[PDB]
DNA sequence: CAGTCATCACCAA
DNA sequence: GGTAGACGCGGACATCAAGCCCGCCGTGAAGGTGATGACTG
């Protein structure tokens, strides 16, 4: 018995892209007609402020480049001077059926995987995963640099059945933290909805609205476009900010990253905050990888031990494996 | 040489006799070039001369297949002939070697560096834009006949497209210059015609047996 | 062992907004909530050729005709109105805290050694030395670049906003405070400890800085000018274009931020000349001179890696410079 | 004891 | 609900210096042919 050479898992917890608008507090419950924060291109006189190479360090050019200016063109978005509040709105579907692959080569391995996932589900649900996703919705983790030093953050979540709304939550996103998962009774009512979405019991569509009191005319931070394979002249643009039609925006995959920062079960520094759910636990912006292949805690060891050889891990690693299957990917050999 | 895919290695040993000497036609017939350096007996020389005739001669019976094309053609006052077309391996090898010296190579790229040095005297290079590639076999093309020496399952297809299948959008709205300033037809494909009418207006009539029949259609 | 990180990044601290200009009468300063803005105006001008002459087209009739003929140009201009005499300039300022912690890195051990170095700085000397010089540049009106040269009275009103409404109000007189010396008193040091609490994460700091510069009736004010660059235009249609927001002349936020960090009086030429802006290879570019060269080993890229990697702490004066470059930000990496 | 069905090495810039 | 008949000339359009660094670019499946080898009815 081997694992299949083709495995494809669809993503669950599928969010849209979020769009930005601006206004003032005490109008935030009449905030349906706020104008969008716009993308503005500007040009910058600056200074040569990089390290200087010593490999062709001619002092005729290198000692003289410091004294002369540096001209760059960037992009920037701000709040208006009339307004002091960022608004971010996106939607979220919770699908369910989170153990059945969409593409396979074996059938015995598929039945073994489905009965393994059913063994996981019919003694503990998705509740430990669902309340961790409900934590990351309840605080405003998805506001990445925008909440940093924000004075007050409010997160509103609406459950939507038709044109009318069915259930509404309100929060204080700064009371809820980024390193704890201590909750109350109000967040458990969101966790049970997400756990009824992940188990296929119901249809779940959510509208997440976050308000951040930042300041008059201060700078907001939309997502920056990866511009790849250019081959151009002297940096005609060096920062392009992502927008949709006349509205600054955040990519859907960055919000999707912020929702699945669930993993407090990694070996070395589990007391040092949750990271995202990756197969090799890698945080790239910090330049290291928790859950190496050498310490047998990555997904491609635990999955193969638990599905094939009937070597069930600890429950805290079972949550990691089921989180990797809610994520999705190409897990084939 | 089409045949068994796991048997096309002895064909290299049989066809190396057209390399070096002129004794490729010495193995089957004219075995005086296969007696002195062959070093085999009469049974071995006869067996080699018999087995080497089965390449150029027939291998099997003349037939067709259900996955073949076999088109119909109407006759002038009769029924039909079935036309089963074939793949011209010899012709595609010739045009493929002909185009690999015309798109790249020594002269067709040294003339491009001569253009890149901006100092060129007249010498002809060739450029084939917007081709297409087709693969035969797949990851392993040696099951097909040879398709490996410098083909590698990559017959290069020349473009034969229509002219007007890559158009733009029509925007003649109620604009302050998109209504009145749009009385000329500012399109993107008239630059070649304007450049031709410009750069074909300086030559005299000292060679005027051909240039006086182009402005009649322009 | 222990080389530098190939990717380093530091988010800025002390982020200002765009300063919008408006105009009105002095002694109506405390009713200045509805003053109309200073608007940018387009004008055409008839100068002479007051420029130098090249001589690659030298002829006695070319250059004489070029001098004796007029010059026709088209510029922008901003003026106070014909009844107002005071320039109101208003922006906000956020102070964040968490200075030495980078936002992106590669080497984990270098990251931990950098945080150990910065944490060893912060406790035996707080942020107060940097915060009082920042509070000096908020106290005088250094952010008024040309609009205070020759101004009669300059008046700064810094509010601290911890709710919808102000909780704490200041009022300075920016001409009695110099531009050359860092001398303080009992009203400036309260702003200094507010900024020092903000830089060390001990609270929420948001300010609303309003400056009032009595200039005169109808005089020209000087909003920021921007680059219309990397085009290669025809005719040179606009030799000067003034920055604005929705119908209001303004100063770029980075020029205000430039003025707020003229702190550096430790560069090895002199300190009595005045401070310069903290930036690596400390260079004023409008003067063409780069103080603090990499030759005399005093720039940020030498001080930082001798202090972090090899434990060679610099002078205590230069540690304020290194921490000021960390408050600034930037992209640091492989040499 | 003879057709037929899954596998098996054979090549290959 | 009135035709009527005309719209100017000349001249000129700025010069200077400068344009960033660092890391990285995914995996799985896409072969026909005899030749025994095992099955064999």
């Amino acid at each position: 018995l081997s694992t299949a050479s083709v495995l494809a898992f669809e993503r669950k917890l599928d969010p849209s892209d979020a769009l930005m608008s601006a206004g003032a507090w005490a109008q935030r419950d009449a905030s349906q007609e706020w104008p969008a924060v716009t993308v503005r291109e500007k040009s910058v006189r600056g200074t040569i402020s990089n390290r200087l190479k010593t490999k062709d360090r001619d002092p005729a050019k290198l000692d003289a480049s410091i004294q002369s200016p540096n001209l760059q063109t960037v992009d920037v978005a701000n709040l208006p001077s009339d307004a002091d509040t960022l608004k971010v709105r996106f939607t979220l579907r919770v699908l369910g059926g989170a153990g059945t692959p969409s593409a396979c080569n074996d059938a015995a391995y598929r039945d073994k995987l489905l009965q393994t996932v059913a063994t996981y589900v019919n003694d503990q649900g998705f509740a430990e995963l669902a309340r961790r996703y409900a934590h990351n919705l309840a605080n405003a983790r998805f506001l990445w640099r925008n909440r940093v030093g924000a004075e007050a953050v409010e997160v509103r979540i609406n459950h939507i059945r038709q044109g009318e709304v069915a259930r509404a939550w309100r929060f204080d996103a700064l009371a809820i933290g980024l390193r704890d998962f201590k909750a109350d009774a109000e967040l458990d009512a969101l966790a049970e909805l997400i756990a009824s979405g992940l188990s296929g019991s119901g249809h779940v569509l959510l509208e997440v609205v976050a308000f951040a009191r930042i300041g008059d005319g201060q700078e907001v931070f939309p997502s920056q476009e990866l511009i790849l394979d250019k081959g151009d002249k002297k940096g005609q643009k060096s920062k392009t900010l992502y927008s949709v039609r006349d509205a600054a925006a955040i990519h859907s995959q960055k919000i999707g990253n912020a929702l699945r920062t669930i993993d407090t079960w990694y070996p070395d520094e589990d007391g040092l905050g949750p990271i995202a759910v990756e197969p090799y636990g890698s945080v790239t912006s910090q330049g290291k990888a928790y859950r190496q292949p050498k310490q047998k805690l990555d997904f491609y060891t635990l999955l193969d031990n638990w599905v094939l050889r009937d070597e069930a891990p600890a429950v805290e690693q079972q949550h990691y494996v089921i989180a990797n299957l809610i994520r999705g990917g190409v897990f084939g050999e | 040489v089409v045949g068994n895919a796991a048997a096309l290695d002895v064909f290299k040993f049989l066809s190396l006799q057209y390399q070096g000497k002129n004794l490729l036609n010495w193995l089957t017939e004219d075995s005086a070039e296969a007696l002195q350096a062959l070093s085999d007996n009469a049974e071995q020389a006869r067996e080699w001369r018999q087995a080497f005739i089965g390449i150029t001669t027939v291998k099997g019976a003349p037939a067709s297949h259900s996955l073949a094309k076999q088109l119909y053609f109407p006759l002038p006052g009769s029924g039909y002939h079935l036309l089963a077309p074939l793949f011209p391996t010899s012709l595609v090898h010739h045009v493929h070697a002909l185009l690999r010296e015309a798109r790249f190579g020594d002269a067709a790229k040294a003339a491009r560096e001569a253009r890149s040095r901006q100092e060129s005297w007249p010498h002809g290079f060739s450029e084939y834009p917007n081709l297409a590639i087709q693969k035969f076999g797949g990851t392993k093309p040696q099951n097909i006949s040879q398709l490996n020496n410098e083909r590698r399952g990559e017959n290069w297809l020349l473009p034969s497209l229509p002219p007007n299948w890559q158009r733009q959008n029509v925007n003649a709205p109620m604009r302050h210059s998109s209504v009145f300033e749009h009385d000329f037809g500012r399109t993107p494909e008239v630059s070649r015609l304007t450049r031709t009418l410009q750069r074909f207006l300086a030559k005299t009539v000292h060679n005027n047996l051909a240039i006086r029949q182009r402005r009649a259609q322009l």
